[PDB]
Parts: structure tokens; C-alpha cells; sequence
């Protein structure tokens, strides 16, 4: 599930199509990391499950996906942005 | 037989498609000024999470 499944199901979704200039919103990849807390101050720190049972934590990781988000200005150069790491 | 994999594919659609459905709400509602678009702040990480 994690390695194919969560991926098909990005990419399979429907580009978001919204409008006057025009945007479309396209999903590229996704990355998962190893488990890890968002500790109060915002510090990272890897989350052990010794550590989840004992704080009531929920063992769980930060999912990324890379967007493109190209607007249409009817200008005939549609400026695409791509954000890494969303 | 459903396993984890299976029984989570079909739990996490859904809420994508949520996710996409309040980006796209959140987004027209700000682009009827046609002003610009972020998408950091249009995006809810507490609907999958």
C-alpha cells in the first residue's frame, strides 16, 4: 500500500481545473519519511514506539508530495511553480 | 480478504478526494477577486491526518 498504492491514487486523481486567467493544479510524487515528532518548539527528533506508547503519541509519518501549479494569463505563457516537499 | 493495504487504499481516496474538493473550494472562493493564489495556506493537513 504504502509504496504502489498511495501513489496510483495521487496520480490517477483528476488534475484540479479552476478560472479570466486559468489554473490547474497537477500532483507529481509523492515522498514518505521515517517516523518523527513535531515537538512543541517545532525541533525534529526521531519518535521511538517505546517512547509513542508512553507520551499517548500516535506513530505516524510526514507525507510530501511535489505540485505543479501552472496559471494561464491568456498571454500565451502559462507560468507553471513547482513546490517540492508539500 | 481486505487486508491493511486494501482497507487503507480505500479509507485514504476519500479523504484525498476531500482534500481536493476543499482546495478547490478554498481556492475559488479566493480567486472570484482574481488578486493570486498560495497554496501552502489552502492546503488542510488535519483532513487526512
Amino acid at each position: 500500500f504504502i509504496q504502489m498504492s498511495v501513489q496510483r491514487i495521487v496520480e490517477d486523481a483528476p488534475p484540479i481545473d479552476l478560472q479570466p486567467p486559468r489554473y490547474l493544479l497537477k500532483f507529481e510524487q509523492i515522498y514518505l519519511s521515517k517516523p518523527t515528532h513535531w515537538e512543541r518548539d517545532g525541533a525534529p527528533s526521531p519518535m521511538m514506539p517505546n517512547e509513542a506508547r508512553l507520551r499517548n503519541l500516535t506513530y505516524s509519518a510526514p507525507l510530501y508530495v511535489d505540485i505543479t501549479k501552472t496559471v494561464i494569463k491568456e498571454g500565451e505563457e502559462q507560468l507553471q511553480t513547482q513546490h517540492q516537499k508539500t | 480478504l481486505d487486508l491493511a493495504g486494501p482497507l487503507l487504499a480505500f479509507l485514504f481516496r476519500g479523504m484525498f478526494k476531500n482534500l481536493l474538493k476543499e482546495v478547490r473550494i478554498y481556492a475559488q472562493k479566493f480567486i472570484d477577486r482574481g488578486k493570486d493564489f498560495n497554496l501552502e495556506l489552502a492546503i488542510k493537513t488535519r483532513i487526512i491526518s
